[PDB]
RNA sequence: ACGAGACUCUGGCAUGCUAACUAGUUACGCGACCGGUCGGCGUAACUUCUUAGAGGGACAAGUGGCGUU
């Protein structure tokens, strides 16, 4: 019987995702951010609210919190999205093509291509899942 | 001299008053060695004699807690004893003694000193008691 | 909008007079 | 540079390098506190029985303290709490003599200044009130001094002028003199606010931030600009020592020492096994301590152990 | 209902029970706001009266429940601190500079 | 009724209609062919090493 | 060191069976000189379960509430259960308390069947813990069923309690019902 | 949005009450006895019990296991 109420959660993930350079692994601290921008006015909602920020700490290090996003994470996972692989992945030597795809090449007028590779194609014709 | 430690078990009124003599503990004037309950002497008396009488000695203690009930003198005196000892060799020997003091109280006892707010419980209209009601229900 | 009837008809719409409170209500 | 081994395991303590305002002191006795309602000290055996030995309990507070500092003699001194109870201790016995409240707020620690003569404290509650260790106030210091809350105000044992200064966590640093008593500059700008910075004791380059871990060096001279460097991760210690020019930022797992030879990373100089306490996030730093001789440093850490650089070569 | 609304309040409910309209007695309510019923803060922030009001047919009782501001005499604005309810008081972001050259006086 | 340090890896928990029986996976400590899942009150928590007093007639069902 | 006086010893208990390490706790620090120092641990989150056998013995004797009133009596039994098996034995009382309840007690002892049983039993290999808790229940209750409510001079009743909990005469009625929950354990075999 | 929770009162927790003739008490003036009848003027420091009388914090600066971690 120890489930924070929605209370609890709604404060903590909004005190973690706004001022999360104060916010350490304490209590003192959340509860000055508390008395200066949005204060609690109780005890034991401040000591839960230590405690659920204190929690999503633990979690929050081993990976990003669903419900929260600091500027940290945010500005890693947008340099993450703005890698430039040094040579691109379309830019291979050599492209494996079949011989069907490799008629359709031709009749676009694009069967004079040099860049190409006509694979053997499948021996067999079988490609279903055994029905039952 | 002030150490500020008392002993403190339940409610009992209890007294630690602290001057330079023997340890000695006045229960309804009776001594530490010869107790009221006649009946717990050895849980008691163990932990001191047995590793010497002048150990005491260093300061007197009035220790006149007005305690009824066995289980509220006993074990209190022995909380009186190890805690102005403790108290004693803290503030005036030095830290390492203080260290060594410590461990062999603390393997006396590890962690029972103090306890959570509780007591005899309210009563509730509806019934003769705490939790009991009037004719029964089957 | 009239609301002695509306009230009238709210305290009990299938009374011996709600039909005469639903009648006086349309229109 | 320098070549450095560690010695000695510590495993005796629990507390930190909290704060510990820069002043001379024997290299044996050293003072802090900590956030076990209780005031440690620092005894140095150099052996590894135990790293160090608290000397005395001083015993008669029921609250953390945020600021405590012995001066030179070991009869005057000023600490604070988080309620702002200023208790004078006594190093001989451990044991409090007298009984005043310092800090209206809880602030970072006491303003100092080269005359060491006006006692005042940040305090959030808006009601600015001297503070005399005799008991009386000559004149009530209001205005002009602090605008807003103010984090710390560092020590000036310099050769010139007493020119002193006031650093908050309002994006603001003051000016301040006995011969001035006027507001000069006052800067603002900052992409984000303050937790705990230093200054110049002698007032020629503040540094400011700490929502980043770069340091701001303001010009006091003019009042406007000089530069900004960069420093460490977020952090209520962005200090630029007065001792060294170096720079040094515990960040990550390491006390990060940028040079005047190209202002980057050189030399790590570590010699300390991993442990549980560090498992979770990095440590981080709060404040660090430098000696009078320029020769011994102490930095604490979030990791429950204090880390000292000595210059033993042994 | 709309009184209370414009006089201030974050909720009111009035009950007028008895008879309105017929024999039998019909206990007809408003409640518009926000209103707490239970918990310690319904003595310091909800006020109740009730009364009675005659009529040819009976008596009429009135109970009228009101919502209060947070802070006293009417919520006049923040003042010394008494907390005593959850609110998330925003305050202005700082903002920066977009000239890259400081301030030049 | 065999007797040997049985290594207990395997816990499951508590069932039955009075709530106090755990059926523990009884393992031999360095056989790895062999288990038992029985059925016994008290409690007996994961990773213990059992005595072993009886190696059949596990768990009944029905 | 600790001891008791100049003529007896308390370390004289080896029993070696690297299986008292997960609920006898033993361990790191929870010794005491003291048999029972105002235990809490009902405001503990079930820390309980780490209890010693002279506790058990202390908690699990007293038939209905009749004995509650001043926990002095727990202790002056606790003191007093020391001294008469001490004199009884010679030696360490809880010593030989612990070989006299070992040789005998549960050795499959009473509990159900799948998901609900009151027909019969299981004979269940009972854990070394509990075996040896329940063990010292069955020392208890037969010493408040044979010393109390005794026909003959009450002071050798722990010594016929011995008797009938490890011997096996046919006086105690908790050892005969103990018998028949015997019977139902060989009958699962 | 109401209810639940939070909230309020209440319970074997405090070495600050610049705190008390009802409760003992550092240095006075009582005092057989191996610094006390200064609680028998009244200690201006008190405080430990009492005043549950007023201001406080400490389930996560925790660990192991189960659980989509």
């Amino acid at each position: 019987g120890r489930v924070r109420t929605k209370t609890v959660k709604k404060a903590a993930r909004v005190i973690i995702e706004k001022y999360y350079t104060r916010l350490g692994n304490d209590f003192h601290t959340n509860k000055r951010v508390c008395e200066e921008i949005a204060i609690i006015p109780s005890k034991k909602l401040r000591n839960k609210i230590a405690g659920y920020v204190t929690h999503l700490m633990k979690r929050i290090q081993r990976g990003p919190v669903r419900g929260i996003s600091i500027k940290l994470q945010e500005e890693e996972r947008e340099r993450r999205d703005n890698y430039v692989p040094e040579v691109s992945a379309l830019d291979q030597e050599i492209i494996e093509v079949d011989p069907d795809t490799k008629e359709m090449l031709k009749l676009l007028d694009f069967g004079s291509l040099s860049n190409l590779q006509v694979t053997q194609p499948t021996v067999g014709m079988n490609f279903k899942t055994p029905r039952g | 001299q002030s150490v500020q430690v008392f002993g403190r078990k339940k409610t009992a009124t209890a007294v630690a008053h602290c001057k330079r003599g023997n340890g000695l503990i006045k229960v309804n004037g009776r001594p530490l060695e010869m107790i009221e309950p006649r009946t717990l002497q050895y849980k008691l008396l163990e932990p001191v004699l047995l590793l010497g009488k002048e150990r005491f000695a260093g300061v007197d203690i009035r220790v006149r807690v007005k305690g009824g009930g066995h289980v509220a003198q006993i074990y209190a005196i022995r909380q009186s004893i190890s805690k102005a000892l403790v108290a004693y060799y803290q503030k005036y020997v030095d830290e390492a003694s203080k260290k060594e003091i410590k461990d062999i109280l603390i393997q006396y006892d590890r962690t029972l000193l103090v306890a959570d707010p509780r007591r005899c419980e309210s009563k509730k209209f509806g019934g003769p008691g705490a939790r009991a009601r009037y004719q029964k229900s089957y | 909008f009239p609301y002695e009837v509306s009230d009238a008809l709210q305290d009990d719409p299938k009374g011996k007079y709600s039909k005469k409170l639903l009648n006086k209500l349309v229109g | 540079t320098e070549q450095m081994t560690l010695r000695g395991t510590l495993k005796g303590h629990n507390g930190w390098v909290t704060q510990i305002a820069t002043t001379p002191q024997f290299p044996d006795m050293i003072l802090s506190a900590s956030r076990d309602k209780t005031i440690i000290m620092w005894k140095l055996t150099r052996d590894e029985t135990n790293y160090g030995i608290p000397q005395r309990a001083l015993r008669g507070h029921s609250h953390f303290v945020s600021d405590v500092v012995i001066s030179s003699d070991g009869q005057f001194a000023l600490s604070g709490s988080w309620d702002g109870t200023l208790r004078l201790w006594d190093l001989t016995t451990g044991t409090t003599t007298r009984r005043f409240v310092g800090h209206t707020k809880d602030v970072l620690s006491v303003a100092f200044s080269s005359d060491n003569r006006q006692i005042v404290s940040g305090s959030r509650d808006k009601t600015i009130k001297l503070w005399n260790t005799l008991g009386v106030c000559k004149y009530t210091v209001q205005d002009e001094s602090h605008s807003e809350w103010v984090s710390c105000v560092r020590f000036s044992p310099n050769s010139s002028n007493p020119i002193i200064v006031s650093c908050g966590w309002d994006k603001l640093v003051k000016v301040w003199n006995l011969a001035n008593c006027k507001l000069k500059t006052n800067h603002i700008g900052h992409t984000g606010y303050l937790n705990t910075v230093t200054v110049s004791p002698d007032g020629s380059l503040c540094a400011s931030g700490g929502k980043d871990g770069q340091a701001m060096l303001w010009d006091l001279n003019e009042g406007k600009h000089l530069y900004t460097l960069d420093g460490g991760d977020i952090i209520n210690a962005l200090c630029f020592s007065p001792n060294r020019y170096w720079l040094c930022a515990a960040t990550g797992p390491s006390i990060k020492i940028w040079d005047l030879e190209g202002k980057i990373i050189v030399d790590e100089l570590k010699q300390e096994v991993i442990s549980t306490s560090s498992k979770a996030e990095p440590p981080q730093c709060t404040s660090l301590a430098w000696s009078a001789d320029g020769q011994t440093l102490f930095a604490g850490y979030t990791d429950n152990l204090v880390r000292v650089w000595q210059v033993t070569i042994g | 209902l709309r009184f209370i609304m414009e006089s201030g309040a974050k909720g009111c409910e009035v009950v007028v029970s008895g008879k309105l309209r017929g024999q039998r007695a019909k206990s007809m309510k408003f409640v518009d706001g926000l209103m707490i019923h239970s918990g310690d803060p319904v003595n310091y922030y909800v006020d109740t009266a009730v009364r009675h009001v005659l009529l040819r047919q009976g008596v009429l009782g009135i109970k009228v429940k009101i919502m209060l501001p947070w802070d006293p005499t009417g919520k006049i604005g923040p003042k010394k601190p008494l907390p005593d309810h959850v609110s998330i008081v925003e305050p202005k972001d700082e903002i920066l500079p977009t000239t890259p050259i400081s301030e030049q006086k | 009724q065999p007797i040997k340090l049985a290594r207990v890896t395997k816990v499951l928990g508590r069932t039955g209609s009075q709530g106090q029986c755990t059926q523990v996976r009884v393992e031999f400590m360095d056989d790895t062919s062999r288990s038992i899942i029985r059925n016994v009150k008290g409690p007996v928590r994961e990773g213990d090493v059992l005595t072993l007093l009886e190696s059949e007639r596990e768990a009944r069902r029905l | 060191d600790i001891k008791l006086f100049g003529k007896w010893s308390t370390d004289d208990v080896q029993i070696n069976d690297i299986s008292l390490q997960d609920y006898i706790a033993v361990k790191e620090k929870y010794a005491k000189y003291l048999p029972h120092s105002a235990g809490r641990y009902a405001a503990k989150r079930f820390r309980k379960a780490q209890c010693p056998i002279v506790e058990r013995l202390t908690n699990s004797m007293m038939m209905h509430g009749r004995n509650n009133g001043k926990k002095l009596m727990t202790v002056r039994i606790v003191k007093h259960a020391f001294e008469i098996i001490h004199l009884l034995t010679g030696e360490n009382p809880l010593q030989v308390l612990v070989n006299a309840i070992i040789n005998s007690g549960p050795r499959e002892d009473s509990t159900r069947i799948g998901r609900a049983g009151t027909v019969r039993r299981q004979a269940v290999d009972v854990s070394p813990l509990r075996r040896v808790n329940q063990a010292i229940w069955l020392l208890c209750t037969g010493a408040r069923e044979a010393a109390f409510r005794n026909i003959k001079t009450i002071a050798e009743c722990l010594a016929d309690e011995l008797i009938n909990a490890a011997k096996g005469s046919s006086n105690s009625y908790a050892i005969k019902k103990k018998d028949e929950l015997e019977r139902v354990a060989k009958s699962n075999r």
